[PDB]
């Protein structure tokens, strides 16, 4: 039988200006939402680098927890 | 014209189209193609 | 086109498509004309009802569903359109959200079919007639 | 950023400011509408210009809270 | 030729195309056959395809039977012949229907027959808010030549209602361009309006700069410009503004519309919408 399934997405990164330089995220990067009725974190599992002069980028986050609460 | 040429029979003459200017624009026919550089059904031919 | 947020660009008298094929004074002519001023131009059928068909094998979607500008067809033979040849609208405006739709282009009994008229969706003018969705 | 964030912005006692910024635009303000100012670029010319009747004190963007 | 041998011929093509007395097949059938003895007769299915939708139509009637001009090879003819309508057509007559009407058709002699090879009619015809506006405005735009750019041309003279040219800037443009409906705004309409004056709700801030969300805009929406709101714009689809740019001393260029590309480093990121309804 399947156990419990991971939850995840896609989440929109915005800076406050184009970018400089070919900079980085990390896999295992956390994401987290302020509001208090939805405490549960977000992690990456794959890197990714934005392009020099981007200014938006569309990354993958995947829930730690796992059930409803995703 | 202000003397109305007498054209004779037979002689291909030309008529000869001075201008400075392409708007743009003229009509003629090829074979096939009806209206312009564009059609093809049936719509025309060659005139001349 | 939905980018011009339900402004429909411009009415026209007088433009032609190079999708010329048959009588260029048909009701259908009018409309693969006018949709040309959506700048969407369809492969040609005489008959409004083989738009149907015709809609399928060339790769669009077909049903029910109102959207500005785009084409109305009445199948052969209904409420709304002659049986003869079928018969069809461009639908300037969608009113209500669904319920009347405002048309032209409109031949019906219309000799030429220049003119406009509101069709009630709620009742069998417009239960009976069919939209194409077109593709990219 | 540099634009916008150097700017040594600074107001009097009296409501009348001073202000200069990292850009050649420098405006300076006394007793009632009365200014003065100074810039280079063409796109901000009109901040110190003096067609017709000038450009209004309304029209400085520095001029608001 | 005496043109009556097509005219005395036409009139059949007018009783069986302009007059449908009361409309039905039987009066269709005749005037079916009628043609199929004068046309280019392939062309009697291209007179079919034009035909009446009984129980929506009615009789379809030729009055005021006008015609003027030929013009003759010798024996085949071309003729134009400006047939009026009269129209009461079922319940569209509870309103009728009309028209003005013009028909350059054409004929030939072959075995002294006559055949008819133009048809034609021309039918001839005498019977969002803010987005609207934008659009009205983009397709005056090339009529609108005679008004010329100025730093503060604040004219009291209307634009649209002069044939004389005026110096008018983008925010006068905008009042005037507001103004020929039932809004009136406030002149001269500088920069303070957009904040005091409340017509307004702001849709992205100023001191951010996105290429990615321009797509998402609608057309109408005010572009602002330079560094302390030196000029603004209006936003059109397709990537495009519509405002006025020149040289500062009063340059005579006219109104135009230009590309976003290479003025978007001079964008500043504030955007602004209208709102009608709630307002007083």
């Amino acid at each position: 039988k399947r156990q419990s399934k991971r939850a995840y997405g896609d989440v929109t990164i915005q800076f406050y200006q184009p970018l400089d330089m070919r900079m980085y995220i990390p896999a295992g990067t956390t994401f987290t939402s302020t509001r208090q009725e939805y405490p549960q974190q977000f992690e990456t599992l794959v890197d990714y680098y934005a392009e020099p002069d981007s200014t938006e980028i569309v990354v993958e986050v995947y829930c730690k927890e796992t059930g409803v609460a995703g | 014209f202000d003397d109305p040429m007498m054209a004779e029979g037979g002689k291909e003459y030309a008529i000869v189209i001075i201008t400075e200017n392409s708007d743009y624009t003229m009509w003629v026919g090829t074979r096939t193609k009806p209206k312009i550089d564009k059609p093809n059904e049936v719509i025309s031919g060659n005139p001349y | 086109l939905k980018k011009y947020n339900g402004k429909l660009p411009k009415h026209d008298p007088s433009f032609v498509q190079p999708g010329n094929r048959h009588y260029k004074y048909q009701c259908t002519w009018y409309a693969y004309n006018r949709r040309g001023q959506l700048g969407i131009p369809v492969p040609l059928w005489g008959d409004a009802a083989d738009w149907i068909g015709g809609a399928k094998g060339a790769g669009y979607g077909v049903g029910r569903t109102p959207k500005q500008g785009a084409c109305v067809i009445w199948q052969r033979g209904v409420q709304g359109g002659s049986p003869q040849y079928g018969h069809v609208a461009f639908v300037e405006k969608v009113l209500d959200g669904g319920k009347k739709i405002f048309i032209s282009e409109h031949n019906y009994a219309t000799p030429n079919g220049y003119g406009t008229r509101t069709i009630d969706m709620s009742s069998a003018i417009g239960k009976n007639a069919q939209f194409i969705y077109d593709k990219k | 950023v540099y634009k916008y964030s150097s700017s040594l912005y600074e107001i009097l006692p009296s409501l009348n400011y001073k202000y200069d910024d990292g850009e050649g635009t420098s405006i300076r303000t006394y007793n009632g509408k009365s200014f003065f100012s100074m810039t280079s670029g063409e796109e901000e010319k009109p901040q110190a210009t003096d067609f017709y009747t000038g450009t209004e004190y309304q029209d400085l963007f520095t001029s608001y809270y | 030729a005496t043109d009556k041998e097509a005219k005395d011929v036409i009139d059949k093509f007018i009783d069986n195309v302009f007059n449908f007395d009361v409309l039905t097949k039987e009066r269709i059938k005749e005037k079916d056959e009628e043609i199929k003895k004068i046309t280019t007769d392939d062309m009697y299915e291209k007179v079919v395809y034009i035909r009446p939708y009984v129980g929506v139509i009615q009789s379809l009637n030729p009055q005021h039977v006008q015609y003027e001009s030929f013009s003759n090879n010798g024996y085949d003819i071309e003729a134009e012949l400006s047939f009026r309508k009269v129209s009461y057509l079922v319940d569209k007559g509870s309103i009728p229907t009309d028209s003005l009407s013009t028909l350059t058709v054409h004929l030939v002699e072959r075995n002294q027959e006559l055949l008819i090879d133009y048809f034609d009619e021309i039918q001839d015809v005498l019977y969002p808010l803010s987005t609207i506006l934008a659009l009205d405005l983009n397709d005056n735009l090339k009529s609108l030549s005679n008004i010329k750019y100025m730093f503060k041309g604040a004219p009291k003279e209307n634009p649209f209602g002069t044939d004389k040219d005026v110096y008018i800037d983008t925010y006068n443009l905008l009042y005037w361009l507001y103004l020929g409906e039932d809004e009136e705004l406030a002149y001269p309409m500088n920069i303070n309006y957009f904040f005091t004056e409340g017509r307004f709700f702001t849709i992205f801030g100023k001191g951010h700069k996105y290429k990615v969300d321009v797509s998402k805009f609608i057309v109408g929406d005010i572009l602002f410009f330079g560094r302390s709101d030196t000029n603004i714009g209006i936003y059109v689809g397709d990537g495009e503004f519509i405002s006025m740019m020149g040289k500062f001393p009063k340059d005579e260029t006219p109104i135009g519309k230009y590309k976003l590309d290479d003025y978007w480093n001079e964008f500043n990121g504030r955007v602004m919408r209208f709102d009608e309804e709630v307002y007083i």
